[PDB]
């Protein structure tokens, strides 16, 4: 029955800056023993949640002192001192007073850093895939910032939008950059009908797009 | 040290029963700790499911009605989760953890195990090498990759050179289409390491008990 609220995202924080994450409960979490039962977790992409703080302000074993918790009974805050690239992820609070031990919706920490142009690489279908009657052309756009980016596919000079699937990674824990994969899937017959395949990337870091291509 | 590890089928048909196991090593589950199950839905919402403590005491989330059951096998130091009459809404990543009375779990969390509730069939992936067409900027870096296409359900694990090659690796989230997932992984290394040194992507798909090792060879 207890509902906990948290902001989806935080303003981008620069490495070195400190930030406070908020969490509010619909009911007091202070117990008759004087202790407040609130937990703070950090979860990185593909990683299991990691406990940072329990009992509202007690740091868990091995947890960096840069992490501290405070609050009343309905409003809690997690302060992260001198933020580092490694702290990127989603922060969740969990009330541990009454069942069910509901979790907050999580607040994603977004790191801010210098703009970076993507490294673009284009790959023709492999001979193995062509034997299947399918043909995927792949383009990697790695290590760029900000996350906003546009990719265009051109076959023999003409833009192709159908059959394109993109995938973005979460913010990197080491350099705070983003990466994206774009795949243009065609039938082998169609792939065999054209010669020039081009991947064009348009990013904030430049007026002119980054072009990568190959001839079949 | 104390470790928890979840195991169980990654795909279950709707209306059927879901059974998972958490094997605990380094600590006895006959203790008075809340050996609990928590799940995370696509979208990242977390939900506490229930726990078993002191071998015979349990507590479940009311939202799970009467379809959840948590039990244990003391002799094997394992505790279990059984969820009946599943629907696509039970698709999630299931985690086991050890909570103490104060809410402290320490680092006692499993790695999580993905469970998909779907009528679709299990399909192993086809793994294709991604090698550069020609010769890009020399004396610098070169990006290679592997395309893991047409599998179901999630997930697949991808490593390079059996794990000895981890830096400069980007494995992208899979994209679903026609009940089949496709994912890609890129790896960037010095133009001096490849093709001089062998670079191989290792792909595993637990659901189909399949493993593929694709060496990346020059065009
Ligand atoms: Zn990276
Ligand atoms: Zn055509
Ligand atoms: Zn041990
Ligand atoms: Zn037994």
């Amino acid at each position: 029955d207890i509902v906990i609220t948290q902001d989806e995202l935080s303003n981008p924080v620069t490495s070195g800056e400190s930030v406070s994450i908020s969490c509010r409960s619909s009911r007091s979490l202070l117990y008759k023993d004087g202790r407040t039962y609130l937990n703070w977790f950090l979860q990185r992409p593909g990683q299991s949640p990691q406990l940072l703080i329990y009992l509202m302000s007690t740091r868990a074993s091995g947890v960096s002192d840069r992490f501290s918790g405070s609050g009343s009974g309905t409003d809690f805050t997690l302060e992260i001192s001198r933020v580092k690239a490694e702290d990127v992820g989603v922060y969740y609070c969990q009330q541990f007073v009454e069942y069910p031990f509901t979790f907050g919706s999580g607040t994603k920490l977004e790191i801010k850093r210098a703009d970076a142009a993507p490294t673009v690489s284009i790959f023709p279908p492999s001979s193995e895939q062509l034997t299947s009657g399918g043909a995927s052309v792949v383009c990697f756009l790695n290590n760029f910032y900000p996350k906003d980016i546009n990719v265009k596919w051109k076959i023999d000079g003409s833009e192709r939008q159908n059959g394109v699937l993109n995938s973005w990674t979460d913010q990197d824990s080491k350099d705070s950059t983003y990466s994206m994969s774009s795949t243009l899937t065609l039938t082998k017959d169609e792939y065999e009908r054209h010669n020039s395949y081009t991947c064009e990337a348009t990013h904030k870091t430049s007026t002119s797009p980054i072009v990568k291509s190959f001839n079949r | 040290e104390v470790k928890l590890s979840e195991s169980g089928p990654g795909l279950v048909k709707p209306s059927q029963s879901l059974s998972l196991t958490c094997t605990v090593t380094g600590y006895s589950i006959t203790t008075n700790y809340a050996w609990t199950w928590i799940r995370q839905f696509p979208g990242n919402k977390l939900e506490w499911m229930g726990y078993i403590r002191s071998s015979v005491i349990t507590r479940y989330n009311p939202s799970l009605k009467s379809r959840i059951s948590i039990t244990q096998d003391t002799s094997k130091n394992q505790f279990f989760l059984q969820l009946n009459s599943v629907t696509t809404e039970d698709t999630a990543t299931y985690y086991c953890a050890r909570y103490d009375y104060y809410g402290n779990t320490g680092d006692y969390w499993g790695q999580g195990t993905s469970v998909t509730v779907s009528s679709a069939k299990t399909t192993p992936p086809s793994v294709y090498p991604l090698a550069p067409g020609t010769a890009a900027l020399k004396s610098s870096m070169v990006t290679l990759g592997c395309l893991v296409k047409g599998y179901f359900p999630e997930p697949v694990t991808v490593t390079w050179n059996s794990g000895s090659l981890s830096s400069g690796v980007h494995t992208f989230p899979a994209v679903l289409q026609s009940d089949l997932y496709t994912l890609t992984s890129s790896v960037t290394v010095p133009s001096s390491t490849w093709p001089s040194q062998t670079v191989t992507c290792n792909v595993a798909h637990p659901a189909s008990s399949t493993k593929v090792d694709k060496k990346i060879v020059p065009r």
